[PDB]
C-alpha cells in the first residue's frame, strides 16, 4: 500500500535514531559496500547518527524508485530486528 | 526573531540564540524534524564548515525567518526538539515561553 | 532550454534547475563524469566557494551551454547521474524529459 | 532538595570518574537503551571517560527535569553501589 | 562457475552474522596473519559484526580471482563448521 | 604572582601540546560544557592540537580575569595529572 | 564614536576598534545579541565576505550609530559581549570605561 | 600501450569511487607524502570522494608522464588490492 | 651508510603495514608518550593503519636527524620483533 | 641508589611487556583497585600491552611516593614474578 | 623575501615557500609561537577555508613582511618550528642557512 | 607573447595561454617561485579576486613582459613549474619547445 514508496528525509532520520550496531550489517544486506559505510564514518567521525543517516540517504539515492519501505523491511529482518519499528515510527 | 503570537508567547533572538547554544552535533536531527531537507542540512554544513556555532545558528534563524509568519511556529520547534530526543531543551522553551 | 532534441524531448530551465537542486557535495562526481575538466570543477568550486547552489547551477548550465548543439546530451546527463550513484535524480530526469 | 535538580556537566564528569564497568547497567536502569550505549561507545572508541559522560548526558537530555540527583541516587543502588558517591561529588 | 567466484559485500555480511569465536582460526586458514587479525579487531572495537566482515574483505582484496567461494569452504571444513552453511545463504 | 594572570595565545598552545586523553575531563572542571567540546572537535575534525586550543581559548574568553593559572593548576590536579606541567611550560 | 554619555562613559572609535579587532567569527553572536537582525548579519557578511575584519567593523559601527543618543547603550555592548561568552572583551570595555 | 599512459580527469574520478580506506596507503606508495594527504582531507573535510580525487590529481601532476596506469597498477597491489579494478573501470 | 638516514613516508607506510599491535610499545620506546598515541588514535578513529603512520611521523619530526633506521632497529628488537623487517621493506 | 626512584615512559613499557597474564592480579597489591584496571581494559579493548602500560601511568599521577622502584619488589613477587626483572631491565 | 642579515644567513622565497610545504595541520601551532594571535590564526583559517596551502603560505609570508628588518627574524622562525615540535624543519632551515 | 630567444626556446601568446589555463589555485606558488613577491600575488588576487582565469593570465604575462629579452627566461618558467609540483605542466613546455 505504502510499502512501495521511499522513506523521506525526516523519515530516514527517525529510523536511524532507532538503530544500534546492526545498521552496518543492515545497509549491507540492502546494497551498500564496506566502502560506502567507510565513507560514511569518514564524513562524520564524531557522531554516529549522522553516519547512519548518510548511509541511508546513500542507499535511497543509488536505488531511486526501488529504495522503498518494503526493501527496508526485508533488510531489518535480514539483520534480525522487529519490523515493528517501521509501523510504529509511522504514527 | 518574531516567533509565536501573544497567546502562546514569543521567542526572542536571545532565546533562539540560547537553543542554538544547547544544541550540539545533533543539530541535523532537530533540522530534519523541523522539516529541513537533508540536502539542505548538508548545504549548511558546507557554507560554514569551519564553524559549528554558525551552522547551528544559520539552521535555526533561517527556519525562524521562514516561519516568521506562521502561528504554530514555537509549537513545531518544541515538537522537533522532543523528537530529536532533547526533552531537555523542549522544556526550557516551553518554560521561557510561559507568559501569555 | 536548448538541451535535447525534437524526438526525445527537451529540458526546461526549471527542469535542470531541479536537477541542480537535488545535487549536493557530490556534484563534482557528476561534473567529472559529465566529462568536465578537473580544472574547471576546481575553478567553479573557487569562483563560488561560499554558495554551494551557485556551483552546481553554474557547472550544470555551462555544460548545457557547450552541449547546446550536440545530439544526445540529455543522455550524457542521465548517464552521468547514474554513474555518480544518483539513479535517484536520473529517474527524476527521465520522468519529465520522457514525453517524446 | 538539590536532589530535585539535574547535575551539571562538571558534576556528571566527576561521577563518570568514580564509576567502573557497572556504568552501563546503571544508565540502563536509568532509562537509556542498549542502543544509546553503543552510540556512546561508537562516538568515543578510544577514551572510556567520554563514553560514560555522553551516556549520562544523553540521559539528562532525554528526561530533562526528571533526570535528578534523586535518580542518580536510585540509579546507584540499582547497580549496587554506595550512594555516598553523590555526596563526595557535591562537597 | 559457482565455487570459482568470490562472494559480495552482502554475502560476507552473512557468513559473519552466524558464527562463533572460532572465525579467527578460520580466517587465518586463508591467508591472514596476526597483522590482519589485530586490525579487523582494531578498526571495530565495539560491533564485532564488522570485525568478521572485514577479515573477509581483507581476504578478497589480497586474493581477487583466486579468492573463490571454494576458498571460504576450505576453512569451514578445517574448523568444525559444517560446509553446508554456504548453500543456506544462497537458497 | 603569575599564579593570578591569564595564559596567552602562545602559552595555551604550549599547554595543549602536552595534554592527552584527559584534556576533555579537564576543560569540564574548568567551566566548559560538553557542548563546547563538540564544537572544538567539530571545528577541527582532523587534528587534536587545534581542538584543545579552542577548548582553552573558550575557557579564557568565558571567564576572562578568573581564567588564572591557578584555575589550570587545580584543574590538572582535579583531573589526576601532575600539576607540575604548568611549571615545565613556564621557563 | 559619540557612543557613551557623560554619565556612564564614552567610547572612542579607537575603543570600538579595540573591540572589532578582538572579535572573531563569533561576531554574529555579539550581533544577534545586540538585537541586530539576522538578515543584517547575513547581508553584512556577504557584502564583505572576502574581508572578515570589514564585517566586524561595519556591523559594530552601523549599530553604534543607531544608538545616536540613547542611555546605557554602552551597557548593551558589554552585556552582549557577555552573553556571547566573551567576558574577555566585556571586562576590557569595563576597564576602558574607567575614565570617571 | 595504454599502461604507459596517464589517467584522465574522468578516469581518476571513477577510480577514486572504488577506493576505500586504503587510498591513503595507495597514494603514499605512489609518491604523495603524509604532508600532501593532509592537504586533501583538509580541503574537502567531509567528502572523502573529492579527497581521494584531489590526491590523484596531485599525483598525476607531481609525476607527469611518470604517472602511468601501469604505476597505478602497482600501487593497487602494494596496498593489498585486486588490480583488476583498472579493467572493470575500463570497459 | 643507510642506517643513519631517516625513513621516507613511502617507507614508514610499509613499516606500519607490517606492524601488528606491538607498535604501541615500539613508539613509547622510540621517544613518544602515551599521550602522543592518543592523539594519533584520536586523529584517525576509524583506520589503525594511519594511527601508526602518524605515530611514526611524529617521531621522525620530533627527533629529525636522530630518527634514523638505526634507532628503529633497536626499537624493533626492544619489543621482541625480528629486525628482518627493515631489511625487508628495503627491497 | 635506584631502589628509591620511579620508572618512565620507556621503563614502564619494558616492565609491561614481560609481565605475563598476571598484569591484573599484580596491580592488585601495588595500589590499583578495580575501577583502575577495568578502566584500562576499556580504553584499549585489544592489545593487552597498552592496558598494562596505562596502569603504571597511574603510579605517577595518583601515587609517586610509596610507588617508585622499591614498591616494585613487593608487587612483582606478590604475583609469582621474582623481582630480579628490575635489574635486567635497567641495563 | 628579505629575511636575515649576512652574518646569520638569508632566506629566499623558494626557502620559506618550502618551510611552508613542509608544514601540515600544525601550521597554527607554529604561527602561535611565532607571535601570531589566535584571533589572527583564525582570521586566516577563514579567508582560505578551502585551501590549506594558501592558508600556510599567507601565514608565513605575511609574517615575513612584518619581519622585513629586525635582528634574528630567521632565528625566531627556527625557534618556533622547534617549539612547535618540529626539530624536523628546524634543522633544514638551519641547513640552507649555511652561508655567512 | 615574446618569451625566450630564437634559440633558448619560443613561447607565443598561444603557449603562454596554454600554461595560464593549465594552472589553478596553486598559481601563487608558481608566481612565488618565479620571483614575484607575496605583495604582488596579493594585489593581483585582489584586482580580480573572483575571476581566477584573469588572475593567472595577468600574473603570467606581467612576468612575461619583464623578462623581455632576458635569456634564461623560458627555462625559468620550467624550473618554477617543477618547484610547484607541476612537472605536469613543465613537460607541456619542454615539448612545445622541441619544435624550434
Amino acid at each position: 500500500h505504502i510499502l512501495n514508496s521511499s522513506p523521506s528525509d525526516r523519515q530516514i532520520n527517525q529510523l536511524a535514531q532507532r538503530l544500534g550496531p546492526e545498521w552496518e550489517p543492515m545497509v549491507l544486506s540492502l546494497g551498500l559496500s564496506q566502502t560506502d559505510i567507510y565513507r560514511c564514518k569518514a564524513n562524520h567521525p564524531h557522531n554516529v547518527q549522522s553516519q547512519v543517516v548518510e548511509a541511508f540517504i546513500r542507499w535511497r539515492q543509488r536505488f531511486g524508485k526501488q529504495a522503498t519501505f518494503q526493501s527496508l523491511h526485508n533488510g531489518l529482518r535480514a539483520v534480525e530486528v522487529d519490523p515493528s519499528l517501521l509501523l510504529h515510527m509511522l504514527e | 526573531m518574531n516567533l509565536g503570537d501573544a497567546e502562546t508567547g514569543f521567542l526572542t533572538q536571545s532565546n533562539l540564540l540560547s537553543v542554538a547554544g544547547r544544541l550540539g552535533l545533533d543539530w541535523p536531527a532537530v533540522a530534519l524534524h523541523l522539516g529541513v531537507s537533508y540536502r539542505e542540512v548538508q548545504r549548511i554544513r558546507h557554507e560554514f564548515r569551519d564553524d559549528l556555532d554558525e551552522q547551528i545558528r544559520h539552521m535555526l534563524f533561517s527556519w525562524a525567518e521562514r516561519q516568521a509568519g506562521q502561528p504554530g511556529a514555537v509549537g513545531l520547534l518544541v515538537q522537533a526538539l522532543e523528537q530529536s530526543d532533547r526533552q531537555d531543551v523542549a522544556e526550557e522553551v516551553r518554560a521561557v515561553l510561559e507568559l501569555g
